């Protein structure tokens, strides 16, 4: 049974899964609340002071 | 974060003045050292799995008393969290290399480090051992200025732990 | 900021009358149960680290989105802020428990805290959940009959529950 | 009239900083404060509450 | 306040991911052209009095109502504040050109500026006009090929124009 | 004085911390830029006299009324003062080049400049035009990166005056 | 503060004449060994906790009268002050190493540290011994050729030992 | 040291008035409960050696790995220092009992504790376990309100360690 997917997409998938430690698992998912560390002070405009 | 460009701009602003020669030369140094730093980040990102699993194993070897039942390291969840934490440290080290300043490390790891560890009873010596292993492996993965950059940021993290 | 005594004094003063015999008896009964009150306050103060560690463990096991990348408790800084807030609210609950009045809690802790958590983009519902978990842990620690003379203390348990619930309802 | 107070920061102040902490940067123990007469009583009692020990108070 | 590197880092953190290869390549490209960026920042910084002088002259030639008794720049105080404002906006545009991200402007230079201008009664249209005049005067010094190696610096010109435009749009 | 290294050390001491990646990168930028700056200082020290003479004459062409009797530039003493002042500016420019920082120009010229010139009725435009002439012959005298360094320090001086 | 470049500029300004060719050559040599100087500073920084711990262990093994009750470093607070003083002295020494001038160490700290230690009751020879042990601990890390290219830095070792012994003699 | 009488004086002095009934009430409250605290102090001072040795053995039992070659427990001087440390903690517990205030503990242990432990790599959990043993023992060595006094002070120290 030959390659079911072209090599370019396999490479793209591998590099997407590599840039994340552990690949894609159920426990290492990003948080649905997408708040950067600087979220509050930046949205409030008080980062400088 | 407290990267070279940002601290330059912030100190210039706090004195209400433009960017003078001092600041521009600092920025030039940053843009030149980008090359070794981005190279170190590439090397560590390509090798993140081997680095992190080796670090976890090194921790479990220098701290044998952790794996047994009854304490922190026993259980698949706790070891998964170990690997996740070291992946965090290595991620933020590569971020520091890319940004050419300890800003990512400071903001994301060092601020609140001791209080969080005390609250969850996580011994800093564990992460010191993991980072020492990562330092050793980067001694082999990297050469020249890339090695110096990576080791500099790893040592910054270790000093923050101890 | 006032205790049960000063509360009674304020209600008497607005009318413009002496404290009634019933009010004086109520305050004297409060003073007579004050020893059990001190025991409960000491139970809170001694086991605060355990209470907050337990509530944090349950909160982050229940709500995993807070501790994962992007989550509101994710970097060490925000985790430390979360645990510190739990410390603070437990502290003010114990203050209120001693005073016999929630005025210190409401006035000095709870008052503008919803607005703070709205401005910072912190989930107020998650903070209320943390206050509730910390309530349950604190109740486990108060009811400990070890090292303390045994006797009925249901009034104190209910009062501490009211304080924790008031904190939760104000934050949320 | 102006009064110059040479205060030496001592162990009484060091204990207070060890308990409360350093919300302000650490400084040498011996420094001189200059006050008017109107301010002399509050400043000196404040230095006492802080635990600082005055060495010499000179008028000028 | 971010630069381009910290912006990339923040996105990568939200994904929970290391920086992808293409991201590192775009960043290496940014830093490899950093010398031209430094020259453009030097061109903006060194000629700032000239830029502000020319923008001011053109603005008060167009809009004489600003400098007539009753205008918003009439006495010396208001004219001095106006010139300081031009100084400040040029300063922050140079900061953004050095960092490569327009976050410094909205974080600091334009944080509450529109509200300030509304409460003082400043004509925001004239302020945006002043910023456009500074942009035009600045482009002259940015393209100045004297004393610098000839090269393609069109990305820098467009980026600086967008910083000036972001200002003049946030005020207006 | 304001150098790159001094900004490093003061930023590190103000936060009560050690020197680290961002600060060592700034210092490295300084050390890399030292070569053009020391070269420009050398070339400017060679030609101080011709530069000063030309700058004084440049002012006198640009502001001919100054040489008129009853004005500032009338009399040999006043022209000697002019030459001395242009020499002062040039010397502090060379110092700033050597230090890789505008600290020398700042401390020795710019601090107090406006009040002194106001008190003695010294038009800053005179010195601006003289520095313009010096900037002109810096292009001929210097090439490469020493050229850019000298020009940016001269532009710092001119911006301070204007 | 003052740097070696700043020092030379100050001396030239006192005599009011341009920096001589010999001065320019010395400063060019300094900038040439600046890379080695950066390595030495990084060596001091990256092992500063190790240096402090080694010096403290050797000092307290040498002098047990500080550990024992009634000593100058007996309670936890006096131990912490001891460690903080060692740390700050090391930090200033590394500052002097990076600048190449001892001004950053001599100006703010060593002038008043004498009066401070005399007032507090600290044994001054003990603190000088602590700084000497810090120097001895730091030399090993300065020598460590691992992770750096093999080279000669005898000037750097001489200067660092100079700063260490100068601070120790000042406090002495 | 923050004795309750001391805090009385400090608060009255800070508000700049004499001793009104409010803090006389608190001073009385201390003066009555001095008796249980002082008898608890005497009982602790009598059984000090057994308590210290039992705390050391509880530490080694809960952390068997410590005594093994290569780390803190191994080395007879290290067990000696362990015994001395639990002796110190017990001594300052007795001081805080006799003084009716956490003052002695605060200024003799807690002040500077974390930095000391971090610098010498001493685990606070060792001392938490030792004080847990001391609490368990004094649960039966004392009865009545003296037990409550001792437990409050021992647990204040425990919470300080954590
Ligand atoms: C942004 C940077 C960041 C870091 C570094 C970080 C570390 C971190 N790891 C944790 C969990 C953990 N991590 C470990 C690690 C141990 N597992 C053992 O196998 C090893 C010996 C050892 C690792 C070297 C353990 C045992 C826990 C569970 C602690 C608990 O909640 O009981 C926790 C508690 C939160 C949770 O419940 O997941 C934090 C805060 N968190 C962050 O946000
Ligand atoms: C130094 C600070 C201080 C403490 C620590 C303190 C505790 C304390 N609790 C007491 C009695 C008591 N304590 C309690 C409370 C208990 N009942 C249940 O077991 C609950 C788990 C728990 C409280 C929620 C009760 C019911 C009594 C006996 C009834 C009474 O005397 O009021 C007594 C009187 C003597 C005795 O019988 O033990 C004291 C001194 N008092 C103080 O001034
Ligand atoms: C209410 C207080 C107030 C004052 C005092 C004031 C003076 C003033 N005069 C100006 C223009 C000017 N003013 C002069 C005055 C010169 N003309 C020459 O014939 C003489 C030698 C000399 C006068 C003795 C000149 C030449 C300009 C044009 C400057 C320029 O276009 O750059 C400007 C610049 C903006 C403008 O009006 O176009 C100001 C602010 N403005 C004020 O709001
Ligand atoms: C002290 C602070 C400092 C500055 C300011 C600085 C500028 C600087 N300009 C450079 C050349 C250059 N400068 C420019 C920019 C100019 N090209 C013109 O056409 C445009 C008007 C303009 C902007 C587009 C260009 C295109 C180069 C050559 C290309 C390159 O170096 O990558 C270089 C590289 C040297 C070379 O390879 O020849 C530097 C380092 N360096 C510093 O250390
Ligand atoms: C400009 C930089 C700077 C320095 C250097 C400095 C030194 C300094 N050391 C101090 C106390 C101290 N310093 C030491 C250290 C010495 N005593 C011995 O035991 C050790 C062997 C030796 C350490 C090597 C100790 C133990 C104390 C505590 C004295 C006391 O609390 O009574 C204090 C009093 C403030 C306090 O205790 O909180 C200062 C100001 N302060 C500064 O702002
Ligand atoms: C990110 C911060 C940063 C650091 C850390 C840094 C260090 C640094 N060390 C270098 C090599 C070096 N490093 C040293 C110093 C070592 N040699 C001996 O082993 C001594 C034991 C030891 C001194 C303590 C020497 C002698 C060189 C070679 C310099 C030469 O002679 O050409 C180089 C030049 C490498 C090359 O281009 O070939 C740099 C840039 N630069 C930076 O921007
Ligand atoms: C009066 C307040 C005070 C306290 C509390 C105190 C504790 C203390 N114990 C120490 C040594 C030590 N302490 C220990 C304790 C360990 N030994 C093992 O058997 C156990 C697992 C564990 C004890 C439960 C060890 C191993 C050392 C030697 C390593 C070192 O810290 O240098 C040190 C480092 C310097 C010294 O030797 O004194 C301190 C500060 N010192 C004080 O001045």
């Amino acid at each position: 049974m030959p390659a079911v997917v072209a090599d370019q997409y396999l490479a793209m998938a591998k590099e997407l899964a590599a840039s994340r430690f552990g690949g894609f698992t159920k426990e290492n998912i990003p948080s649905p609340m997408a708040q950067p560390e600087s979220y509050g002070r930046d949205r409030l405009g008080i980062a400088a002071v | 974060s407290r990267t070279v460009i940002t601290e330059v701009i912030a100190t210039a602003d706090s004195q209400g003045r433009f960017l003078n020669s001092t600041e521009l030369q600092a920025a030039f140094g940053r843009f030149e050292r980008a090359v070794p730093a981005i190279e170190a980040a590439r090397a560590l990102t390509k090798n993140q799995d081997a680095l992190v699993k080796g670090a976890v194993q090194a921790v479990f070897k220098k701290f044998p008393y952790v794996t047994q039942p009854g304490e922190k390291g026993y259980g698949d969840s706790n070891q998964a969290k170990c690997a996740r934490d070291i992946g965090y440290y290595l991620r933020f080290i590569t971020y520091s290399l890319v940004a050419s300043g300890t800003g990512p490390l400071d903001d994301y790891v060092i601020a609140g480090l001791r209080e969080v560890n005390r609250a969850f009873n996580l011994n800093p010596l564990w992460y010191i051992e993991a980072l020492n292993y990562i330092k050793g492996e980067t001694g082999k993965l990297l050469s020249g200025q890339s090695k110096t950059e990576a080791l500099l940021y790893i040592d910054h993290a270790i000093n923050a732990l101890s | 900021m006032n205790d049960v005594f000063t509360r009674a004094i304020a209600q008497a003063d607005l009318k413009g009358s002496f404290l009634l015999e019933s009010d004086l008896d109520k305050l004297a009964s409060f003073a007579k149960e004050g020893v059990k009150r001190l025991d409960a306050v000491a139970a809170l103060t001694n086991n605060a680290p355990a209470i907050i560690s337990d509530a944090a463990h349950k909160l982050f096991a229940e709500q995993q989105e807070l501790i994962q990348p992007g989550g509101n408790a994710y970097p060490h800084r925000r985790m430390a802020a979360c645990l510190r807030d739990m410390e603070i609210i437990l502290r003010y609950v114990s203050y209120a428990l001693l005073a016999g009045d929630a005025s210190v809690l409401d006035d000095r802790c709870l008052n503008g805290l919803r607005e703070t958590y709205n401005a910072l983009g912190t989930p107020t519902q998650s903070v209320a959940r943390a206050v509730q978990l910390m309530k349950d842990a604190a109740m486990v620690h108060l009811k400990s009959t070890a090292n303390v003379t045994v006797g009925d203390c249901s009034s104190l348990y209910s009062e501490a529950a009211t304080y924790f619930d008031k904190a939760a309802a104000s934050i949320a | 009239r102006i009064y110059k107070i040479t205060v030496s920061e001592a162990g009484a102040y060091a204990t207070n900083k060890h308990r409360t902490g350093y919300r302000a940067p650490i400084r040498q123990s011996n420094y001189t404060l200059t006050v008017p007469y109107d301010r002399f009583l509050p400043e000196m009692i404040r230095l006492h509450q802080s635990g600082a020990k005055i060495v010499n108070v000179t008028s000028v």
